[PDB]
């Protein structure tokens, strides 16, 4: 296998708009949901065909449950932050959970709260303590260091329970999350104001991918435009990268996908 | 399923070390309790072991070994007031908190020099804690078991039986 | 408070043809706050069979959604994004860029 | 800190029986478990906040209710014969890793009470002996120096049961209201005692 993650997201509004709801809640496999939670429906819902037909109901029941509890906490917690900040109106509380498995089968584990879009907490969990960016964060860390169990249940979970529901999770959406989808890649020529070379690519799984232009074949060439890697909606994905050219070079595209080398040499 | 493993009973004398061991088979882990409960008294906490090692507090100890999926509570310079019930509870990956049923430990007193005799009522008194009495053999016969008292005042401690309406192992002396 | 811009781009999930259906797609990302309003245009002319899926998040707390709809391209018509946000003062068009 | 009702209960079945468990502590998540001979502790019902609750393992033929906070409510529709038990409620912050903190429990048995019989049996020093018989059920309660009372007590199905100590002997017995329209004595909650 390759690198794989798996996080969960918290999101809540003081003052929500009809349409918003106050708190959400969406785990993630590598770039896929997988579970959905929100405030209007109470209750934790799959977001994948692979994660409802492999879990149990007894599993949705409890980490509904769980998810409740979990909504009433960050509407304290959010309460309690304007409170300090003497903040009035609407304001966002997100937190994200998560790990990561990779290649060489080393763990990675993460925690954090944000605060209005901003690094609020940051939980090391090796030094098993919490980075504060300001004031009130100190006075949520002065209040979360005193519970030593609760460091060392983070601690647990995220380098033992977390690596446990990913590889799980991946042997439910082996189909899915460890297929390879090989990309397309082409080569057009535009006029711009010039003429300018663009390498496409599309159709391909996973995501990530490398993609480079290089001139008589030995070196990298300069002021190369780059297109981000955008999901196409059907699973897979797309990008490009392009350059301009006036000098008589012999230039070819280079695509690196999943361990997979190409090169579209362009007369 | 998912359940938890601890002895029923166990019995050990005064001033001596108790290893009550506690192991789990469940799916996932989020931590193993430890709980001190007397005979009809509320439960109380004693430890909580999330990663491995072992942790000391005063005269109990907890160790905790995810691989092997097994903790002991050890309990050092037993004391005649550490006779109760040990509860071992550990929390699954779905964050259910499964109870074991309990470890009953019995502390038997340390005697240095007894005088043993049975003295209505039949009172057997005044025993070593090795010897154990045997429960009623008619119907219509009745006795009772060891009980332990304790005068603070004179540091002396003693065994004692109650049977009033025998068949058991008493000393010769 | 901290507020971010969106980053509207607008791409057809297979190679353009004319008369060859496809989908337009817009992919709306790194906003804060995370309500967002999205339409897609054809010939300036909103759509009312337009998906989206859920809010996602992001790992430097940003939003990001992807508007999409089924559409047959042609040489004449144009389709676009609408986009308003907390951040954007009017709301912002980014045209299909055909290429 | 967390309190409950009586220590004891004698309740007929097909009774509404009112369990209660009261903390001052602030605390958010509180918990009814029942504890059953050979097995442990079994949640019947838990609570993560006022007027939340969750149903427990074993939520059948149980209700309950968080008005307040500090207040957590047990109710009991229908009595029944297999709802004899232990009840122990707790109450504790949020947290899996936050310990409980447990009330003095109450004992609930679920028409054949009668109270104690107490005497005195006078004796190389003191030894004197206290004896109640004839209890039923076993709700009852009996200088901390030198003493030494029988955790169990004493072969038929409703066989009333006989304790002995090394004398107040406090039993608890069926309520003033909702009793007695059967036969001409009465045990209810009372303390027999016997002098030596």
């Amino acid at each position: 296998m390759r690198t794989h993650s798996l996080r969960y997201f918290r999101l809540g509004v003081s003052d929500p708009i009809h349409g918003v709801p106050e708190f959400i809640s969406v785990g993630y496999v590598d770039s896929h949901p997988i579970t959905t939670y929100d405030s209007v429906t109470r209750q934790k819902e799959p977001r994948a065909p692979w994660m409802a037909e492999n879990l149990a109901p007894d599993h949705w029941e409890r980490y509904t449950q769980l998810l409740r509890g979990w909504q009433q906490m960050f509407k304290v917690e959010l309460k309690r932050l304007q409170r300090h900040y003497n903040h009035s109106g609407s304001h966002t509380y997100q937190r994200m959970i998560g790990c990561e498995l990779l290649e060489d089968g080393s763990t990675t584990g993460f925690l954090q709260y944000a605060y209005d879009g901003q690094d609020f907490l940051i939980f090391n969990k090796d030094t098993l303590s919490w980075l504060a960016v300001d004031n009130v964060a100190h006075t949520i860390k002065q209040a979360w260091e005193a519970n030593q169990h609760e460091l060392l249940y983070q601690k647990n979970w995220l380098e033992e329970e977390c690596i446990a529901w990913l590889k799980r999770f991946l042997e439910y959406g082996k189909d899915t999350l460890q297929r390879t989808e090989p990309p397309l890649v082409r080569v057009n020529r535009k006029e711009t104001f010039v003429t300018a070379l663009f390498c496409k690519a599309h159709g391909f799984y996973p995501p990530e991918i490398y993609m480079t232009w290089m001139k008589n074949g030995e070196e990298i060439v300069q002021e190369i435009d780059y297109g981000d890697i955008l999901p196409s909606g059907d699973g897979t994905y797309q990008a490009w990268a392009s350059i301009e050219l006036q000098s008589s070079n012999l230039y070819s595209c280079h695509v690196e996908h999943s361990g997979v080398h190409m090169v579209l040499q362009v007369p | 399923g998912q359940n938890i493993d601890q002895p029923t009973e166990m019995t050990a004398t005064e001033g001596a070390i108790v290893q009550i061991n506690c192991t789990y088979q469940t799916s996932g882990f989020n931590g193993l309790f430890w709980y001190q409960q007397h005979a009809g008294e509320a439960p109380t906490f004693l430890s909580y072991n999330v990663l491995d090692g072992l942790e000391e507090k005063g005269r109990f100890s907890s160790f905790l070994s995810r691989s092997k999926g097994y903790s002991y509570l050890l309990l050092k310079e037993l004391q005649m007031k550490d006779s109760a019930s040990y509860l071992c509870a550990v929390m699954d990956s779905n964050y259910q908190l499964i109870w074991g049923a309990g470890t009953k430990l019995i502390i038997k007193p340390d005697i240095q020099n007894p005088d043993p005799a049975v003295y209505s009522v039949c009172l057997f008194t005044d025993f070593d804690s090795q010897t154990n009495v045997s429960q009623s053999k008619d119907s219509d016969v009745y006795i009772t078991d060891k009980c332990v008292l304790d005068m603070r005042s004179m540091d002396f401690k003693s065994n004692s039986a109650v049977a009033w309406s025998n068949n058991s192992i008493i000393p010769e002396d | 408070m901290i507020q971010r811009t969106p980053k509207i781009q607008v791409y057809s999930r297979h190679p353009a043809e004319n008369g060859k259906s496809n989908f337009l797609n817009c992919y709306v990302s790194g906003f804060h706050p995370s309500d967002i309003e999205v339409d897609l245009l054809k010939n300036g002319e909103r759509i009312e069979k337009v998906e989206h899926s859920d809010l996602s998040f992001s790992k430097d707390w940003s939003f990001y959604l992807l508007y999409y709809t089924e559409f047959t391209p042609t040489e004449k018509d144009e389709y676009a994004c609408r986009v308003n946000h907390v951040t954007l003062s009017q709301p912002k068009i980014v045209k299909w860029d055909r290429d | 800190k967390v309190t409950q009702s009586s220590r004891y209960l004698v309740k007929r079945t097909g009774e509404k029986v009112f369990l209660e468990c009261v903390q001052d502590m602030d605390h958010e998540n509180m918990f009814w478990y029942r504890q059953d001979p050979g097995l442990g502790l079994r949640l019947i019902y838990f609570s993560y906040d006022v007027k939340m609750k969750e149903k427990g393992d074993i939520p059948e033929g149980y209700s309950v209710s968080r008005e307040k906070k500090e207040r957590f409510s047990l109710i009991l529709e229908s009595a029944s014969t297999n709802q004899t038990s232990m009840y122990l409620c707790a109450s504790s912050p949020p947290g899996p890793s936050n310990e409980q903190f447990f009330g003095p429990g109450t004992r609930l048995t679920v028409k054949n009470v009668f109270p104690p019989e107490v005497a005195v049996f006078e004796p190389q020093k003191a030894t004197l002996v206290c004896l109640a018989t004839g209890f039923y059920p076993d709700h009852v309660e009996l200088v901390h120096s030198g003493v030494c009372t029988d955790p169990q007590p004493l072969a038929l199905n409703d066989s009333r049961y006989a304790l002995s100590s090394r004398c107040q002997v406090q039993f608890y017995g069926l309520s003033e209201n909702d009793e007695w329209t059967q036969d001409r004595a009465k045990p209810v909650t009372q303390i027999v005692s016997a002098e030596a």
